[PDB]
């Protein structure tokens, strides 16, 4: 039995009943961010206060 | 002796020799906005001596066949000094108030007044289909008065100003659930209420929304004998408290 | 396949149930809470606030502010009655519509004491003394000041302090009382008489007025929530 | 939540005046009946548990009912979500100025047979669909429409003869609390709409039959029930005296404060 | 709750007199049969578990049944709640003077088809509503009424073909116990109503169809069942001899104490 | 979704059952108990009290 | 969870699910007897072997 | 699993099954009173036995 | 997943230039509004929980509906499994290039009565069978066929009037992810089929009535719902502007980028 | 035979539910995962990328 944290703005219990991992519920609580691979895909890093081209 | 007060705000002072206690809102004193409740993210303006001072409105005459008066509170101070100039250049704002109603008469007069302060006092119309237009709902530091009769349906956009329904469809005797005081000419001379900021949002626009209403209703009418002074005025004095503004733009 | 067995009370909709239900919008971020002044936690905090009582109905004062004023004169005799009404805080039309009498019309049972505050809104040179009595049931209504002084009374002397409180105690054979009118659970009568006269100087008006207030003590409680009979509907608005 | 108990008392002759006060201060007197008369000691076991805001408001109340017919061109129902068309829930929620709660939604669906003309009318079990469209989305215009694909709008399906459908709704708002009263306009020029209609934007609810009109028309009716959970409340208010007349505003006809009696001394 | 066992005994010749007593004292003799004759030792394993007040009264009993018709103007049913219209539960509860219990309520609802005149009559599943109004509230006057909004009155909904509906009721009273008998009046002048009708104020129960009359009338019948739980009882009472005649009072016609035989020595 | 299976005896009303049911009036404060004299706990205490026997029926 | 003794001539388990004490099951196992308040309600006690009146 | 006290005039068990805190049951047992903010909203405190105005 | 909070700032006069940048590098500027003006400290409590890929895609969406008639020669339905016949799920899945998820499948089955000619038409409860054939197996050619023996093909049975049937499907693929777009052919000679039809091989789904045509025809309709679970996504994509025209390819008719206004300074 | 009682909300299809369901193909071996470049975890990473704005609509 897994005890998790129950998103608010208190806990709950979860037991798995079936033998296959495709039978479980949705994840719904995997909050992970990596915006840098789309917004800054450059080779040399760029400091904000410095000019872009020297 | 509890009978004397002295209130000092800016360059103005009120002195009273015959008074009841001071009613403080819902137990809360006015204060500035905290960092946990803020949503607008630019720096606010706090003038704090040029706006937080006592402004006096006009005076009304208490007659014998007198029914009542009301004021919409962030609207009578819309042309008063540097308070009404910050409202025109900014988009947001929040304010607490201090109200001092004052009326004096001799030991040979009688009468009683109820001074309440109603948050979100939405009013009704005399024609059942429309809503009242702006010129009847409020005035620029001038009282709108109730009447002892009923406004007919032949008018289109007018407020239903029967006193015993208080303009809102409720009982007038149950208005004592709001913060209030009485003025009894036997014992009292003034009334003082301190109100904090009450809204469902941390800031609001002060030109599309009136969030307070001050009503003065005579329950026991004014009476005197022959020879006494027939002219009795009532004067209201309001002071903003802990005011701040956001969103500079053009003058509107 | 765990073996189970379903009992009576299945697939029913009881409107006062206490169950869990699946959410229709999963993983929602609500707006954070703010400190708004004036939070109500119990309905009894509303009922413990004074409210003006219309003792002066009299067939033409109900569409006026004159229903709240109690007339007081200077007499040529002694021992006259000012007002009187039975103590029924949810069925009698005097205390029916007040701030205490509207919370009671949502419930069925009530229990506790009741405060009654009187204010003298006359001139500052007028005097007077009054008698504020309460009579438990069993006999009728007192018709004299001699019969009304045998109950629970207070003598009010009007001076600089302009208010007085008559605290109606809880005298009952049971623990609770019915809100609707019921002769088994009656509560009695509240009257008011002249002790002495209203003596006034020259060039002062003789006729004065008295206001009345009502609230609840700190032992008041209610029970058995129901609907109110004070609203109608015919079609949807 | 036990109430206070009674304290015994003695005959007094002193300077202290509990009965004399001043109601001009806006301050309710805090006298107990053991100050004005001789009392006995009584232990009270009564509780104030049934008058809480969590107990006063957490009951199911009907808010609307609508009908829709099977054998009809464009036979389906819509409803813009508000709490101001019924008279009993509107008076309970307007004892306060600001409210904040979660919701529980329950639907009660019935059916009725219409006077068809064919012989041997026998229909299978009916299935209904109830769709919720948040403000801004696409709305259905007929029964066989593409808008019922419910790709991201939440909907529910139900077959007749079972337990009623139920779901939960969190505190969906833009502000910090719901507002029962709004004293202002929606335009900055102070024209047009005045009142609570400037804050109402909750969506629309659609209802239809999923089956086809086989051999006889069928007229259904849904009923909607609200139940507030996890309630907070602020700034109480006097109860409404007059009768409600419209939905958008607070217009009334004036009425007396009570009913009358024949004398001031009438018991 | 085992019973007492038998003690062995011997032949006696003594001054002690267990068999001689005096019934004039209002005192029942405490003799066992091992004092009047020679007995053997017998271990009793019998128990008094089935005669407890918790076991004698905690069974379901029918109290009322009422009918209401679909195709009818003002077709609905009402009932003022009491326990004095049936003869079997009234005799069981009136063995005591004061009672105090919780309650369990169960409803059994049936339906029947009335002789309509149309062809191809086929109706969907029926839904019923049962409403409880505490004393003082608003009552329904017809079927399409505003009083069925059930904002604070508890009600229940049920679809035909499932388990029967059930709910619990606590000890709702104003006194400290229920009273089966009241020897007094309701007025202080000793006029008017005399008896148990002065204490009966429990409310009214309303019943209706939620569906519409489609093409054929339908007549339904509800049945109500009471079941006391957590019972306490005080001051027992002789059982009733005569037959009950009315509901409000205890009026009877006199009858003999037993049935007769032909002689005093007839076995 | 826990897998379950329903047995015979489902959706039946046996008049002497022993189950729990949801309350129709939640959070109710009952009147406190009082000491009334003469509490009956078992029906056998009633049957152990003397009673006069009509041995002389004889048709009139 | 309460474990009780299950009347015979072996145990069972009982859990309460609701918040009100009026929602529980029946007691059914409170065996208590006091027959003396009905059968011997006298002031002075009476011994069985002694005579009633002296 | 939460074990609470089950209002009388005895305990019960409660487990949460869903991931959102809006899916729980009602509170129903939060008894808190503060009547002083409505009945005595004054600045200087007032003793009952003393007069109101000196 | 809380958002970043605001930092207080002061008036500056310096060499650092946050507002000046170069967008020619393909690099989005990382300026906050506390660099261009004076701000206050604000603690943000907002979360990005509702915009996750697990929350954006895990909802049920209709993909197909088909009909089949009882009283018909060869009356049964088939469907080749794809996600490109509806317009709302196709636009949501084509925001990415590669996807990988599990599946949840739900069916909604209704029925309707057809205009028969006999009298006293009364039919029992209907039972349906839904069969899944992986690519390469034997397919049914009629209703009474040997291919419905379902010895190793998974199937499901359902009786009308209950909860809808539901089952789970794992990530069934030959590659490492599903592909929404394929820029190539299926032949090495670069002829014939070009596009996403070269990768679609998922099977066929069959539907039939298990009962017999008793005395009246019955027309049923099934509806299929998809729900992706355990989602991973790669390489985002611009959303579709034009309207979809076919299923196998991405052919369109050209349209403007937005709607027009009357001037460049029109507000 | 454990005694149970079914609540409202039974046998309904809410399209945003979160339940477990039995698998139709038991004991399936999925293809192992590969490192593909450009994984999206949140939709806000897409919205934080510059895009050219058509300010010059003007009817043609
Ligand atoms: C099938 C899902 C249905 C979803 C229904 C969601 C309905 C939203 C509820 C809005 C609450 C309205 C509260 C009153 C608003 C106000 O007083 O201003
Ligand atoms: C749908 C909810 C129905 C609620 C029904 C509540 C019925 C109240 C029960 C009252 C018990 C009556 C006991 C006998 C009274 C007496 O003997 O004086
Ligand atoms: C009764 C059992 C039914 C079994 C149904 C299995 C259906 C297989 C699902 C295939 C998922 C298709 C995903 C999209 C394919 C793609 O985009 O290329």
């Amino acid at each position: 039995a897994q005890v998790s944290t129950q998103k608010t703005g208190i806990h709950y219990t979860n037991i798995n009943y079936y033998k296959d991992a495709a039978s479980n519920s949705a994840n719904r609580q995997d909050f992970t961010q990596d915006p840098g691979k789309f917004t800054e895909p450059v080779k040399d890093i760029m400091v904000k206060t410095m000019p872009a081209l020297n | 002796s509890d009978r004397v007060r002295s209130i000092t705000l800016g360059n103005s002072t009120i002195t009273t020799q015959e008074c009841a206690n001071v009613v403080v809102g819902y137990g809360v004193w006015p204060e500035y906005l905290k960092d946990n409740e803020a949503t607008a993210e630019d720096q606010p303006t706090q003038p704090d001596v040029a706006t937080c001072r006592f402004y006096t409105l006009e005076s009304v005459q208490w007659m014998k066949n007198s029914a009542g008066w009301w004021w919409k509170l962030p609207d009578a101070l819309s042309q008063m000094g540097l308070f009404g100039q910050n409202m025109q250049y900014h988009y947001l704002g929040r304010t607490g108030y201090t109200i001092h109603v004052q009326c004096n008469a001799s030991k040979f007069h009688q009468g009683c007044l109820l001074v309440v302060c109603v948050p979100e006092a939405e009013m009704g119309c005399s024609n059942l289909n429309n809503t009242p237009e702006f010129s009847e709902l409020s005035g620029g530091d001038s009282a709108r008065m109730f009447t002892d009769t009923q406004v007919g349906e032949s008018n289109a956009k007018k407020v239903q100003t029967a006193v015993w329904n208080a303009g809102m469809g409720v009982g007038v005797g149950n208005l004592t659930i709001f913060p209030h005081q009485w003025i009894n000419l036997r014992t009292n001379n003034s009334a003082t209420l301190v109100m904090p900021y009450i809204n469902s949002v941390p800031m609001d626009n002060m030109f599309r929304h009136n969030n307070l209403t001050l009503m003065i209703i005579p329950f026991v009418p004014l009476n005197y004998s022959e020879g006494s002074s027939p002219y009795v005025p009532i004067t209201v004095t309001i002071a903003p408290m802990c005011a701040e503004y956001n969103g500079l733009r053009l003058a509107s | 396949g765990l073996p189970v067995m379903t009992t009576p009370g299945s697939t029913q909709f009881l409107t006062s149930d206490d169950f869990q239900s699946p959410s229709a919008m999963p993983q929602f971020d609500v707006t954070p809470e703010m400190q708004i002044p004036g939070r109500v936690n119990n309905l009894m905090e509303i009922a413990e606030v004074d409210s003006v009582v219309p003792v002066n109905n009299t067939e033409d004062n109900v569409s006026s502010l004159k229903a709240y004023q109690i007339p007081v004169q200077s007499n040529s005799d002694n021992g006259k009655q000012v007002f009187g009404f039975p103590l029924q805080p949810g069925a009698n039309n005097v205390l029916n519509r007040t701030l205490l009498g509207e919370i009671l019309n949502y419930y069925t049972h009530w229990s506790g004491s009741i405060k009654l505050t009187f204010m003298f809104c006359g001139s500052a040179m007028a005097t007077g003394k009054f008698l504020l009595a309460y009579s438990p049931p069993g006999a009728g209504v007192p018709k004299n000041r001699k019969d009304a002084m045998l109950g629970t009374h207070v003598i009010w002397d009007v001076g600089l302090q302009s208010s007085c409180v008559l605290c109606v105690p809880w005298i009952s054979q049971t623990h609770y009382r019915y809100v609707v009118e019921d002769e088994y659970t009656a509560a009695g009568y509240v009257t008011c008489w002249y002790q002495t006269n209203i003596v006034v100087p020259a060039d002062v008006q003789s006729s004065c007025d008295i206001l009345c207030f009502v609230s609840a003590c700190n032992d008041f409680s209610v029970r058995m929530l129901k609907d109110t009979p004070f609203i109608r509907q015919d079609t949807f608005y | 939540a036990r109430v206070a108990d009674t304290i015994s008392s003695r005959p007094t002759n002193s300077e202290s005046i509990p009965a004399l006060t001043a109601a001009e201060t806006g301050h309710t007197s805090q006298v107990v009946p053991s100050d004005t008369m001789q009392t006995r000691h009584v232990k009270n076991y009564h509780s104030r548990s049934e008058s809480s805001i969590e107990n006063f408001l957490c009951r199911s109340a009907c808010v609307y009912y609508a009908t829709y017919t099977n054998n009809s061109k464009k036979g389906f129902a819509e409803w813009v979500i508000n709490t101001r068309q019924v008279a009993q829930l509107r008076r309970k929620l307007e004892l306060f100025t600001y409210l904040r709660f979660d919701l529980e939604l329950t639907f009660v669906i019935t059916s009725a047979q219409q006077p068809s003309t064919a012989s041997s009318v026998d229909a299978p079990v009916q299935t209904h669909q109830i769709m919720y469209v948040p403000p801004g989305g696409p709305v259905p215009t007929k029964v066989k429409d593409y808008a019922w694909q419910t790709s991201t709008n939440p909907s529910v399906f139900w077959t007749e003869g079972n337990a009623p459908p139920r779901m939960s709704i969190p505190f969906i708002s833009i502000g910090n609390a719901y507002s029962c009263f709004y004293d202002g306009w929606t335009q900055f020029s102070r024209n047009g709409v005045y009142g609570i209609n400037t804050l109402n934007n909750m969506g629309t609810l659609y209802m239809r039959h999923v089956n086809e009109a086989g051999q006889g028309p069928i007229k259904s009716t849904v009923r909607i029930y609200f139940k507030p959970k996890h309630v907070k409340a602020w700034v109480p208010r006097p109860p409404r005296l007059c009768q409600y007349e419209k939905q958008k505003n607070v217009n009334f006809s004036p009425i007396g404060v009570t009913t009358s009696r024949t004398d001031i001394i009438t018991t």
